[PDB]
């Protein structure tokens, strides 16, 4: 549910971790690097590549594999491929969503005010199902039929019947407008 | 149960002619196909009664397709057959060996015995003139022609009982009213011989062999049959 | 048999890593190129680990320009240089938006 | 695939996951094969074709066979035959290697072995056979080029196509989702309600 | 629906007969008569009884030597 | 599970030709069954616990030798010849493992007809 | 080559549906000849477009013998991470 | 007419090799579909198949050949130095 | 269990048609098995299928005999 | 288009005996997979031989010896989650805090 307590953001957060407030400066700070006089410590790779990834923006040109250590991984990884970016099952058309229990794409519209619903199954062709919600949605759009995404002309269109519900209505209570009763 | 109950039942039953195998359609079906694959690759398959009895049909089709040779019988062919080995030995194989052979590519032996762990009746499905089969398949094309020549010849009871049929196959000469003399003077090309339009000391010279030829020099390897092999059954124990 | 089978009900051996695999008293993958490991093997060792590839489980070298595989020829957890810049790809998780 | 036999160490320092696994599984069933003195295997594209060279052992004369013999006939190998009995008991060799003494044979035969991605023989070439197929290379590329000119497509994709066009499709109904007591009229409402703060 | 008596004996013998003739006619006559139609071939060798059968054989011995008129044995060569 | 008769069957058979019958005039002339128990398992159902049996029993069987003039008077006069022995015949005639007299010979057994 | 990537465009489902024992033994088509990898390709070319001899790959080569190698500090205690 | 054996016009002209063996180039239905396609096929001296190679495969099968020619020249000297191994062995 | 306290002679009570063969495990297992034998030159295969006094050295056997 | 029309035709295989439209799961069957009732689609099916012959080929490669080569295409993206990433900056942490 889009919760009021879910963060902002929808982005992946690499805090600043401070270090210990009153540890000492680490031991690879003493390093002399002139290339006339040098002095490189123990460890000294070992702990500035790993003190380089606080500031949680200098991740590193090749994060997160610079600290992906885990060969399991590196197995799997792959050069030189062309990858997608979106998953398979999200649509760009606003209000068509995946209900997977149920095997549909449902879109989700609001019209006259009313929350409304409609389902598509997926078991005849997840393309053609996905589809027929897009073009579903789109009729709605163009037909009016979605409040948000109305037109001048909808509008106007619509009012005439509203006008015909409130005379009725007027007349359902005509009586006390009056004064009578 | 009651023996009866079967002449009960079926009393004003048809036969279906298909068997139906367990499962749905297309399981069925991949069913058939499989033991079709199996049984090319095999030449001769140990089944029930009843599966050798509904396999011989597609056994039957599939040569009966592959020898037309056109591309709407080898789509046919491929519809039927799973595996690049059986759709070689099908191709390579059985229809040269079939060239002559009408129809009837196929047979099926009830072994008259019931087997062991389930009492189910058992059979063999094989093809026809293949080495090592059941019993000798009979001739077809010209080599039909020479066994009803020599049983002409062999006696006068055979040469009355083939005559009719002896004209037809052109065994009578016209001249004399006798049966021909020469029966090699009706030898024709056969599709599975190599057209010669193409028209010994060598130190790795191939020897000649009953069925493929020999290399002269020795390779430490089990034929193609006992090259791999694993236990046909791993026993899976009882948990109490 | 050895240690190429458990003897119990366990199905997937368990092994820590072992003492040159680790860092500390393990084994550096370039020191077979320093002088003095050179000077003591003299004629009884050979260094190179390319003299101990199993020919029967490597592959061919590919090329680097196209896709391939990292595990076949690499074993160990960094990107080599020569093999060109490769492409980041972040997931776009609200296409509706755009 | 040419394991070490009696190898150090208490594991296998092979591969044995994945497709290695069946590879290994395969590959144990012939510890002799390939040949111990045979060539680096070569493999080619796409289907992993593999050639390799080696000495093959000597056979009989063929004048000298008896003739074939079941279901996969060969020719003996001509193999000098193992010392008698009387000769191991005399001699200084444990009884363990005495039984497992063996016939020996010559490796004197040079050919070349070609073999599938799962190093399966499927010819052997002798040097006459391939410096013969090496001379008449130029004219099999030309054979090629010209039997590829024979090629059709295949005419099913176009006949499926025609009748798609010509002919009645039925299209079964799936994925009758069941209802309880509360029916299905195509469309789903939201509910309306008020904030109770 | 439960039985109203215990079914006696003599109906329990009778059903033992009936049922008798039944299996009889129904399994075991067949069984019987396709066993010895059988016995025109020779015998069945299963490849998986290969470690501990005997070697595969046609002959199929005759039992009643005493209806034999032909030969038993052959002497022993030398 | 008649693997139990077939064993109690050939062992007698075996016992009796060591002991010097003639095998081919052997008959079972009549059974007895003897009740030893019945295993006892427990079978838990929805409402109630039953009881599911495994029978032990014993059967005795009573075989004779037929003397030489019964046999006779049963085989050669009243037509009743063992359906095994009559089989041999004729596989013996079918594979030619006998010569031509042999037709004649066995025509007072061989089939139904003869 | 290609072959048709799941989802399958319901022509693509629906033929292979009709043809399965003949069109899935070798899928693998030139491309272009498969719909679903042509409209796959084709929309990230679009996204892009909005954003905006053959020799084996060889490490290279780690060995020396001048005195420069020879003499050069092992730096096995510094914690280099790139080993070869 | 059947597909195999070819027929005159469904094949090239027979290569004879100095081992009773035979090469020719026909179009075949290949093993992953048994689509045709044209390769260079092989038969031993009673006519029974072999293998065949298609263009791709023939082509780097002749890129490998020269490196086989070193080896059946060094395997040969080989089995020269194991023949008189054997012949000094008696 | 072994010690046989469970319930699990109740299901045993009742027939069943079949039972699971666990075969593709199984021969799993046999393999590993078979591959840490051969490492070291031992064919548990074979050794497991020869009949009784029978004796074959190598990877030999009817195939050998017909062609020797 | 007439002569079609008016010509008795054949099938083109022999496909039409998987009679898809049998292939089926019930009311009261056991669910086997994530199919609803009633007449079942090919999709996964389809999808899971093609993995399969595609992984035959790439396993006999591999067997062969041949350069670990790849399909370059484009690949689809199965998942919804950044793993990978935020798998990185966990280790991240915890790299810090061993520091």
């Amino acid at each position: 549910s889009a919760n009021p307590y879910k963060p902002k953001s929808r982005e992946v957060f690499h805090p600043y971790v401070p270090a210990p407030e009153h540890l000492p400066p680490p031991a690879y700070t003493t390093a002399v690097l002139k290339p006339m006089q040098q002095f490189i410590p123990k460890d000294f790779y070992r702990d500035m590549r790993v003190d380089s990834l606080r500031d949680g923006v200098s991740l590193g040109s090749d994060f997160p594999w610079n600290v992906t250590h885990k060969y399991r991984f590196w197995r799997r990884r792959k050069y030189n491929v062309q990858l997608d970016d979106r998953f398979i099952r999200l649509s760009p058309v606003t209000g068509v969503d995946y209900y997977p229990r149920l095997n549909v794409f449902a879109v989700q519209w609001r019209e006259d005010g009313q929350h409304r619903i409609r389902w598509f199954r997926a078991a005849y062709g997840l393309t053609r199902a996905m589809r027929a919600a897009e073009n579903f949605r789109k009729t709605l759009e163009a037909t009016g039929r979605v409040d948000n995404w109305r037109t001048a002309r909808h509008l106007r269109q619509q009012m005439l019947e509203r006008r015909q519900q409130l005379k009725l209505r007027k007349k359902r209570f005509a009586k006390i407008s009056s004064g009578q009763f | 149960g009651w023996s009866k109950v079967v002449n009960f039942l079926n009393k004003g039953v048809q036969r279906r002619p298909h068997r139906r195998l367990p499962g749905q359609p297309h399981h069925q079906w991949n069913m058939l196909k499989t033991q079709l694959d199996q049984l090319v690759r095999s030449d001769r398959l140990e089944l029930t009664l009843p599966r050798a009895h509904e396999l011989q049909q597609y056994a039957e089709e599939l040569v009966h397709f592959a020898k037309q040779n056109t591309p709407e019988s080898s789509l046919i062919v491929e519809s039927m057959i799973f595996t690049p080995a059986a759709r070689r030995k099908l191709f390579h194989e059985l229809c040269p060996l079939y060239a002559n052979r009408p129809f009837f590519y196929t047979r099926v032996v009830n072994q008259h015995r019931l087997r062991m762990r389930d009492a189910a009746p058992m059979a063999y499905l094989e093809f026809v003139d293949r080495p090592g089969e059941i019993r000798p398949a009979r001739p077809v094309g010209f080599e039909r022609k020479q066994a009803i020549w020599e049983e002409m010849q062999a006696t006068r009871r055979g040469r009355r009982q083939w005559w009719n049929h002896a004209k037809k196959l052109g065994l009578i000469d016209e001249e004399t009213g006798d049966v021909i003399s020469d029966i090699n003077a009706l030898r024709r090309p056969s599709a599975a011989e190599w057209e010669e339009s193409d028209s010994s000391p060598s130190p790795y010279k191939m020897v000649a062999a009953p069925k493929r030829a020999l290399e002269p020099f020795f390779v430490d390897l089990p034929p193609p049959t006992e090259r791999y092999r694993k236990q046909r059954y791993v026993f899976k124990r009882f948990d109490p | 048999t050895k240690h190429n089978l458990t003897y119990s009900g366990r199905v997937r051996a368990f092994k820590p890593p072992s003492a040159a695999q680790r860092w500390e008293m393990g084994e550096s993958k370039y020191a077979w190129r320093l002088p003095i490991p050179n000077l003591l093997a003299g004629d009884e060792m050979q260094l190179n680990p390319a003299l101990r590839i199993d020919e029967s489980t490597t592959q061919m070298f590919p090329d680097f320009s196209k896709p391939f595989f990292h595990n076949a020829h690499f074993n160990f957890s960094w990107k080599p240089e020569e093999v060109p810049f490769q492409q980041t790809v972040k997931l776009d998780i609200t296409p509706w938006r755009r | 695939g040419n394991f070490r036999i009696k190898p150090p160490g208490v594991r296998h320092a092979f591969p044995k996951l994945g497709t290695h696994r069946m590879v290994m599984f395969r590959r144990m069933n012939l510890l002799n094969w390939p040949p111990e003195d045979a060539s680096p295997l070569h493999p080619i594209e796409p289907w992993g074709r593999q050639f390799f060279v080696f000495n093959a052992f000597a056979t009989i004369d063929p004048a000298d066979w008896c003739g074939p013999r079941g279901p996969f006939p060969r020719l003996p190998p001509l193999a000098k035959p193992a010392p008698d009995a009387a000769t191991l008991a005399a001699s200084p060799s444990s009884l363990l290697s005495a039984l497992r003494e063996t016939e020996e044979r010559s490796a004197t035969r040079t050919v070349m072995c070609v073999t599938d991605f799962a190093q399966r023989p499927l010819m052997f070439l002798g040097k006459d056979d391939f410096r013969a197929l090496r001379e008449n290379l130029p004219r099999i590329k030309e054979e090629l080029k010209a039997f590829k000119e024979r090629i059709q497509p295949n005419p099913v994709h176009a006949q499926y196509d025609l009748r798609r066009k010509l002919l009645v499709y039925p299209r079964q109904a799936m994925q009758r989702l069941k209802t309880g007591e509360h029916g299905g009229y195509g469309t789903r409402r939201g509910t309306i309600r008020e904030r109770k703060t | 629906a439960v039985p109203k008596g215990k079914r006696s004996k003599h109906k329990c013998k009778q059903r033992q007969l009936i049922y008798f003739f039944d299996q009889f006619d129904g399994v075991f006559k067949r069984r019987r008569e396709s066993f010895y139609r059988s016995f025109y071939n020779p015998p069945y060798f299963s490849k998986q009884t290969e470690q501990t059968s005997l070697p595969p054989s046609v002959l199929r011995p005759f039992r009643f030597p005493g209806f034999w008129p032909g030969r038993f044995a052959f002497k022993m060569a030398s | 599970r008649v693997n139990y008769l077939l064993n109690l069957l050939n062992a007698s058979r075996k016992k009796i030709h060591e002991q010097g019958g003639d095998i081919s005039r052997v008959y079972v002339e009549s059974y007895m069954l003897n009740i030893q128990g019945q295993i006892k398992r427990p079978q838990f159902r929805l409402r109630m616990v039953n009881l599911i049996k495994t029978w032990k029993f014993a059967v005795v069987l009573r075989f004779r030798e037929y003397p030489m003039d019964e046999y006779f008077h049963k085989l050669f006069i009243l037509k009743h010849v063992p359906r095994s022995l009559t089989t041999d015949m004729r596989l013996a005639l079918a594979g030619q493992r006998v010569g031509l007299h042999a037709v004649r010979d066995w025509y007072p057994f061989l089939d139904s007809k003869t | 080559m290609d072959h048709p990537q799941f989802p399958y465009e319901p022509h693509e489902l629906e033929k292979m549906r009709d043809l399965y024992g003949v069109l899935l033994k070798w899928p693998y088509r030139e491309q272009g000849q498969v719909a679903s990898v042509a409209a796959r390709r084709a929309s990230l070319e679009s996204k892009r477009e909005e954003r905006l001899t053959e020799v084996a790959g060889q490490l290279k080569v780690t060995t020396g013998c001048s005195d420069s190698y020879v003499y050069a500090p092992s730096e096995m205690e510094t914690g280099l991470y790139r080993e070869h | 007419t059947l597909y195999w054996p070819p027929t005159r016009k469904d094949r090239s002209k027979r290569i004879r090799l100095p081992s009773g063996k035979k090469c020719f180039v026909f179009n075949a239905k290949r093993d992953q579909d048994g689509e045709l396609e044209p390769v260079l096929c092989f038969v031993d001296s009673q006519d029974n198949l072999l293998m065949w190679f298609n263009e791709e495969e023939l082509l780097e099968f002749e890129k490998l050949m020269p490196r086989l020619e070193s080896y059946y020249e060094l395997w040969e000297e080989k089995a020269s130095r194991t023949r008189m191994v054997a012949a000094v062995k008696e | 269990n072994k010690v046989r306290t469970d319930k699990k002679e109740r299901k045993r009570a009742f027939p069943q048609r079949g039972f699971w063969k666990k075969q593709n495990f199984l021969q799993v297992k046999n393999n590993t098995v078979r591959l840490a034998f051969a490492v070291q030159g031992v064919d548990l295969l074979k050794l497991k299928r020869l009949r009784w006094g029978e004796v074959r050295k190598g990877n030999t056997g009817w195939w050998t005999d017909d062609y020797r | 288009t007439q002569d079609f029309l008016l010509e008795r035709h054949k099938p083109l295989t022999r496909d039409y005996r998987y009679k898809w439209k049998y292939n089926f799961r019930g009311r009261w069957s056991r669910r086997i997979g994530k199919h609803k009732p009633g007449i079942r689609s090919v999709e996964k099916k389809i999808r899971q031989r093609i993995v399969r012959i595609r992984k035959r080929y790439m396993g006999q490669r591999i067997e062969a010896g041949l350069p670990p080569y790849v399909w370059g295409g484009p690949w689809p993206q199965w998942g919804r989650k950044r793993s990978l990433f935020i798998r990185g900056e966990m280790y991240r942490r915890m790299l810090i805090y061993s520091f």
